């Protein structure tokens, strides 16, 4: 009557967790910690299926930090230390974001001292006395210093996140998605698009834009603590510089161990800046804040400024060309043809959250200026009952992840179980 | 670390419909979490009023065109929102009313199946009386 | 049609088709990473756990019999404590979802007995 | 539509002792989809078991589940300390579902 | 005779001694390299792919009515648009390198039609 | 019974539980050992090693016609040579491991009979 | 070892395009620096 | 069972003797004290 | 290492040593 029969290929997916590898199309990246391919991607649209999603528990982003963390530490290692700097360094007036300080170290022989002078910043600048004149670098008494190495380069390129065998992605192309729930218009792929792994906070720069209109996704919303992530349609133009012009000393700190610093600086004390483009910008703060009304009832919203604190959580950060820019934006989220905000820059960066490990980055020669699309905003809502008239916004960093999952939140993996029994009228073997 | 508040208790004249809301604190969205709505009356014979799914609404065939089940997502004064709507009333439907919500994002757990499933969190349930 | 393209189609027309899914299982990436690498490793142990799973899938389909075939017939009675359902409801209006769902309970002891049942044969083949 | 029914519509019991319950349906179930709830007097009911011998967190482990053809046994094993009220026997086969009359258990 | 003696004979030849070819595309795997350097993960990189080769044709194989035989005849007739040349000239004045290389630009087609055309003997199978 | 249960049991009740010995060669651990050291070198050639065997072994086989068969019928004849041993006596008397031992300068000569043989037959299967 | 003498064969070969010696020198490099590493290091003999 | 005596050559004498006991002996022990765990700052983050 | 009486298993010893400047020496 009714006979088994097994069947090899059947199309169903479970869900799973798997290392995913990373494809490109000198730099970490390109040239390491993975493959170097693109060929013909396969991109198929799936009929009559309805997936669920929900981006807020997704192995993606946590695999993508751990090699972000992994590869950063990979490059640093492999040269030069910068031990012999915690010294006692003797600092004076510039002759006034910067202080000219002499210093003593060693050379290419260790019987011999030499005395040297180099620029440096106060924010790279801890004072040992009330009553003194010295003074040593941030980082001397819970870290080791590792110098920014000069031949590779921290740039980020585009990135895809490719499946391996016996596994899959789902992408949701449903418009206007949020990043949970069903999905009814689903494809298949085996490879992400264009990612470029930046790292940022209070603005999103040089990310993909939203298909239609402004989307905006939280963990929680009724939770403050969680962010909000924005996700614009309209990029924003804000071009930047440092424009002081600089010149770097090589200073040899022992044998082929060169330790590269602010020389001098000439011209005029010019202050790094950021420009962003006015008009674009109210018109976005427009479009935000009518978007952001619908999830919030009539509830009016106000933007301001950040709350006090370190100025790596308080400010606006970046990299341009190795230099690392904190930005005081006290401007742009101030509200209810350019506008200029000041850039502070440091040198001793101390990212990834982490202790023990801190990196220096090198000045580059000449001034330093760079564009980029503001694509996205990370807002934080404020607590307590203060009013219940209006509610108000600050911006917002927190976790690294968040720069990420605006990039990440289509894709689901899935495993594939080939093997399946089914009845049927044949019998004859 | 789920929990379903329901309205309070209400007794109204034969003739009239009655709106009773629950309170999902907990629930992410009504997307992945299913709320259905069932009835206890007197006899303890425990019945299926109807349900939200995937944002479709639909009950059985003793009340079509007879009750009405709304629901709001998740927003930033108030957690997410279901509520029952009885256009009349007559004798025979004094009851207690459950609000009842069940995940539906594994797709393979065994809590579920497409369209009909078990209730994983109830309410507390309100007591009406014509 | 593509990998995956019949995810919505009712079990009998994925019947056809099913060498798309099959070859999908084996497609891997050339190109490899240099030395002194944890994601290198984490690599390798990816490919060689996926040779493995497709290894032991290969292998129970040849212990019941079908070593080369997709869509092999079998010798087993289907007990109808397992799935009564019609023929035309099972193949016109079900995905494979659905059915691997609904059978997800008795899978394992199905398992066992095609095992028996090719054994038997076996055994038989050199008896006769 | 399926119909089921529980049995006994009443049983005493003890502490320490072991009691069944069996719901049987009109229709044989395939998989086994049936479940098992507990509800105290004036409280809410309270999910014991799914997929038919499927066992939730919190709920103790001396709870188990029996799934026939037909026929689905509840065996609430060594009853410890407080006892427990009305039992009751769901099916979500097809739509739309339908409960149990139900059980009582006293001591 | 040894690995590839029957390179220069024409193919009629050449068709007796398949197996040794067959199986050294699999033996000669020495002992491990116990030290963990750039070495060992290149002695790893180029296991795991000549595994993943040797499955792949074996899949290929198996996925047309071909599993598990050297020599096998399938049911597609061979297009006169492809390679037209007589029997006795194929099997006696030529390579397998030169017939190989003539028919290099129909391998694709001929393979998918292997393919559909197992496909549909099974799909017949099962339903006759 | 289990793995290996069948030891002490003579060769004819053997054959009835091959499948059991025949899983457990791919049954492993998918976990791994995170840590770039010497000891997931290690894990992962092991894994490599077995994999390789199992393919060999399985080829091995191939060659010999008896793919999709745990118990194979291989047709060349039993020269009295090598072993002239009752029926009787081989499959109620003596465990596996004796019949290995007693057989053991002459099982490169069967092995090459016995591809000799499916050359031949494959050969013929398209010569008539 | 195992050699065989494939007879009717003719092969083209160009010793300068061969990856067989940039794989030797490779190779070579990398052993004496693996070589040279696990062992006493001279940063001390630097001196007047 | 009871104990066993093991040896890879008993008649040796250079070799070691294994006696495994089927009864476990209590044995309790200590340093009874009070010393408090100074912490000196070695280097950059080394502490001793 | 300079190592007087404890004021009878050990000994108390004091020593000069690095610190967090690599110019500065502790006691
Ligand atoms: C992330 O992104 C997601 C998308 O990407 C996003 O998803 C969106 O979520 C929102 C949730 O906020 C969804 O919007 C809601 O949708 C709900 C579902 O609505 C469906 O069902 C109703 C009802 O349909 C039944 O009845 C009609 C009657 O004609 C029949 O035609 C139907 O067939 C059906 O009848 C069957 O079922 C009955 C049982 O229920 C049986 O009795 C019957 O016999 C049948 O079997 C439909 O009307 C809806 O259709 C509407 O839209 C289509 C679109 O084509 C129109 O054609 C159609 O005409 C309708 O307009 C839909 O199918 C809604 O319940 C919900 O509505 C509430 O909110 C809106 C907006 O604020 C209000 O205007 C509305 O009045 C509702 O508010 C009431 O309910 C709340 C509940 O708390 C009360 O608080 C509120 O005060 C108000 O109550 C008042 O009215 C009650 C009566 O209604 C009364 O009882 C009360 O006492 C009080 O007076 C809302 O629209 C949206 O669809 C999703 N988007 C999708 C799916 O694309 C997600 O949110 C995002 N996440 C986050 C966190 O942001
Ligand atoms: C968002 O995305 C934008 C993309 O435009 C990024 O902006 C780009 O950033 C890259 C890297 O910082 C810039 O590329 C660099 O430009 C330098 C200056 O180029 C001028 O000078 C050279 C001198 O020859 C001219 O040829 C050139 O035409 C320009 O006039 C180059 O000097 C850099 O060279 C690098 O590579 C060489 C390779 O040999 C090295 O030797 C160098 O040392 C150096 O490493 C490099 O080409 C690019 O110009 C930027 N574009 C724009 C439009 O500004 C943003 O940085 C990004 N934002 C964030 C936050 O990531
Ligand atoms: C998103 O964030 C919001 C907060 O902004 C969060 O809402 C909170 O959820 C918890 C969990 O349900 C709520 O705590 C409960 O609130 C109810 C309200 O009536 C109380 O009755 C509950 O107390 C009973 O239950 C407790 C055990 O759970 C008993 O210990 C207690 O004695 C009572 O019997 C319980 O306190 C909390 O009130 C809300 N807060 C707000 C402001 O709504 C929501 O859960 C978050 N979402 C997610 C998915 O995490
Ligand atoms: C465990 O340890 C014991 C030692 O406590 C050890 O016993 C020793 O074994 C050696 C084995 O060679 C004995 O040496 C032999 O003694 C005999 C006694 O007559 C001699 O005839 C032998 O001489 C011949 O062989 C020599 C080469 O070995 C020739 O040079 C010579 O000309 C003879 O041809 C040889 O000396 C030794 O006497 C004992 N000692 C004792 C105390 O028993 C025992 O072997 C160890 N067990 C194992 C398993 O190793
Ligand atoms: C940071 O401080 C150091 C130390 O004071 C400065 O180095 C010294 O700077 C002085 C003043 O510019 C130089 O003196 C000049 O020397 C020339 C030599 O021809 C002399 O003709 C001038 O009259 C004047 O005295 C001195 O040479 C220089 N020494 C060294 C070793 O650099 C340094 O300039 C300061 N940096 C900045 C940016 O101010
Ligand atoms: C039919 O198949 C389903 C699916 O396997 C069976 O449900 C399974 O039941 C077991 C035993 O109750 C569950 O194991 C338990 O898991 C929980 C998870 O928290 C754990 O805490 C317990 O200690 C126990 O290990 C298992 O999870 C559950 N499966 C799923 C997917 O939830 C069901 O019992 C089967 N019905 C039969 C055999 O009649
Ligand atoms: C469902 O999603 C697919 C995939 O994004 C959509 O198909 C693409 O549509 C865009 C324009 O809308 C084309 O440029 C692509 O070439 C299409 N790709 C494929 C594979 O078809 C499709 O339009 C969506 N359908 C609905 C109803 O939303
Ligand atoms: C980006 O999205 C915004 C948000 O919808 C778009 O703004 C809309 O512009 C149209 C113009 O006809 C208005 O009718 C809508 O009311 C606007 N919507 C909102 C929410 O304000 C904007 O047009 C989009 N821009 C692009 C380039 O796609
Ligand atoms: C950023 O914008 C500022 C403001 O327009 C620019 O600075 C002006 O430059 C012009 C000539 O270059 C001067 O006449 C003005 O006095 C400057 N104003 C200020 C406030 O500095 C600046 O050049 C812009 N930078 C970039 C990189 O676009
Ligand atoms: C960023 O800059 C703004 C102004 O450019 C700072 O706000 C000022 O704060 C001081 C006190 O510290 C007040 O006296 C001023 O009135 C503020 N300015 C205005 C326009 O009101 C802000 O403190 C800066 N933040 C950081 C982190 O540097
Ligand atoms: C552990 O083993 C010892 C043997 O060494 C046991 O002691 C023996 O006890 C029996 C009692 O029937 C006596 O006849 C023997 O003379 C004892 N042997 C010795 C050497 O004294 C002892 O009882 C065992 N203990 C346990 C807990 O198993
Ligand atoms: C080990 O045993 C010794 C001997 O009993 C214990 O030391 C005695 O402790 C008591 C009080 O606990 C004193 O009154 C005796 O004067 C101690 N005698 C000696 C010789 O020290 C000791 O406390 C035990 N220690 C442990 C860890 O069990
Ligand atoms: C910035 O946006 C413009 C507008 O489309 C685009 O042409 C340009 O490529 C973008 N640049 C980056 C770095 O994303
Ligand atoms: C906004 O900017 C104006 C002028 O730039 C300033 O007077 C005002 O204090 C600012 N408000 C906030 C909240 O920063
Ligand atoms: C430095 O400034 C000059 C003008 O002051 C500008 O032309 C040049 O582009 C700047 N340098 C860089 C690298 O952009
Ligand atoms: C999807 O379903 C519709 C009707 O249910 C059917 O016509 C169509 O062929 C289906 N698509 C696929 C890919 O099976
Ligand atoms: C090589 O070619 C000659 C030509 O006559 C032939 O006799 C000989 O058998 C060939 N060798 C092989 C190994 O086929
Ligand atoms: C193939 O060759 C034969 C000669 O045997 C010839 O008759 C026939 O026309 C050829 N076909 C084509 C398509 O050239
Ligand atoms: C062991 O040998 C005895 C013969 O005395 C036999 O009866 C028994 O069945 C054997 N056991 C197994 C497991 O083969
Ligand atoms: C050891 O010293 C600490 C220092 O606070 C004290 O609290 C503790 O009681 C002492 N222990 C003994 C056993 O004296």
């Amino acid at each position: 009557n009714l006979w088994v029969t097994v069947y090899y290929g059947v199309p169903v997916w479970k869900e799973a967790t798997t290392t995913l590898f990373c494809a490109s199309d000198h730099n970490v990246w390109a040239t390491h910690a993975c493959v170097p391919t693109d060929p013909n991607p396969q991109e198929m649209v799936l009929e009559n299926v309805t997936e669920n999603f929900n981006m807020w528990k997704n192995e993606m982003v946590n695999q993508m930090h751990e090699d972000v963390i992994s590869l950063w530490d990979q490059s640093l290692k492999p040269c030069v230390k910068l031990t012999p700097l915690c010294v006692t360094l003797d600092c004076t007036t510039v002759n006034q974001e910067m202080k000219n300080c002499s210093f003593n170290t060693t050379t290419e022989l260790r019987d011999k001292k030499q005395k040297v002078y180099a620029l440096f910043y106060k924010l790279d600048i801890v004072p040992l006395s009330n009553n003194s004149s010295e003074y040593r670098l941030i980082n001397c008494n819970t870290s080791a210093i590792t110098q920014a190495c000069p031949k590779v380069s921290f740039d980020p390129i585009p990135i895809h996140y490719c499946t391996p065998a016996g596994y899959a992605l789902l992408k949701c192309n449903d418009k206007r998605f949020n990043g949970t729930g069903p999905c009814h218009n689903v494809s298949t792929v085996q490879c992400t698009h264009g990612i470029k792994p930046v790292v940022s906070t209070q603005l999103l720069l040089n990310g993909s834009l939203a298909e239609k209109e402004i989307i905006v996704r939280s963990e929680n919303l009724t939770n403050n603590v969680k962010t909000i992530i924005v996700h614009l349609n309209k990029s924003v133009e804000i071009v930047c510089t440092r424009p002081g012009n600089n010149t770097r000393k090589s200073i040899r700190i022992g044998p082929g161990q060169t330790f590269y610093a602010t020389g001098d600086i000439i011209g005029d004390i010019r202050q790094a800046h950021c420009n962003i483009s006015r008009g674009d910008w109210e018109e976005t703060l427009h479009n935000v804040r009518k978007n952001l009304a619908e999830h919030f009832q009539n509830k009016t919203i106000q933007f301001a400024s950040s709350s006090g604190g370190d100025l790596e959580i308080t400010t606006h950060s970046f990299n341009c060309r190795g230099e690392f820019f904190y930005c005081n934006t006290s401007g742009l989220f101030n509200s209810t043809l350019t506008i200029t905000i000041p850039c502070r820059i440091k040198q001793i960066i101390n990212m990834w959250q982490e202790v023990g490990r801190a990196m220096y980055a090198p000045p580059i020669a000449g001034n330093i200026t760079c564009k980029s699309n503001i694509t996205g905003l990370l807002l934080v809502r404020d607590g307590g009952k203060e009013s219940n008239s209006t509610e108000i916004f600050r911006p917002g960093g927190g976790d690294m992840r968040d720069n990420w999952r605006s990039e990440l939140y289509k894709y689901k993996v899935v495993e594939i179980k080939p093997l399946g029994v089914a009845p049927t009228e044949c019998k004859r073997r | 670390q789920i929990h379903l508040v329901q309205s309070g208790t209400e007794v109204k004249k034969p003739g009239s419909s009655v709106t009773v809301s629950c309170k999902a604190y907990g629930v992410n969205t009504f997307g992945l979490y299913a709320v259905n709505w069932v009835r206890q009356a007197p006899g303890q014979s425990l019945e299926y009023i109807g349900q939200i799914w995937r944002w479709k609404s639909s009950a059985s065939h003793h009340f079509r065109g007879r009750v009405l089940i709304s629901a709001v997502d998740l927003t930033g004064s108030s957690p997410p929102i279901s509520s029952l709507e009885i256009k009349d009333l007559t004798s025979d439907d004094t009851a207690v009313y459950f609000c009842t919500t069940t995940s539906t994002y594994d797709k393979w757990s065994g809590l579920h199946h497409d369209g009909v499933m078990a209730f994983s969190s109830w309410g507390q349930g309100t007591l009406i009386s014509v | 049609l593509g990998f995956l393209g019949v995810a919505g189609s009712t079990m009998g027309a994925a019947s056809v088709a099913l060498t798309v899914q099959a070859r999908q299982l084996l497609s891997g990436n050339p190109d490899w990473l240099p030395d002194m690498t944890v994601w290198g490793i984490k690599q390798l142990q990816t490919r060689v756990l996926a040779i493995e799973r497709y290894l032991k899938d290969q292998q129970l389909l040849g212990i019941w019999g079908c070593s080369g075939k997709l869509i092999c017939c079998t010798a087993v009675p289907w007990n109808s404590s397992w799935s009564n359902k019609s023929q035309t409801e099972i193949w016109n209006n079900m995905t494979w979802m659905q059915w691997d769902e609904e059978i997800s309970n008795y899978t394992a002891t199905i398992y066992r007995l095609l095992e028996v049942s090719q054994n038997q044969q076996e055994r038989n083949e050199k008896d006769l | 539509d399926i119909q089921m029914t529980q049995s006994p519509s009443t049983l005493s019991a003890s502490i320490g002792d072991t009691v069944r319950i069996s719901c049987r349906a009109s229709q044989s179930i395939t998989g086994n989809w049936v479940a098992w709830y507990q509800q105290r007097p004036g409280k809410a009911p309270r999910l014991l078991i799914y997929r038919g011998a499927a066992l939730l967190g919190g709920v103790p482990s001396r709870f188990s589940g029996s799934a026939a053809g037909t026929d689905f046994t509840l065996t609430i094993g060594n009853l410890q300390a407080e006892d427990f009220g009305t039992f009751y026997c769901q099916q979500y086969d097809t739509y739309p579902g339908t409960f149990g009359q139900g059980t009582k258990v006293e001591v």
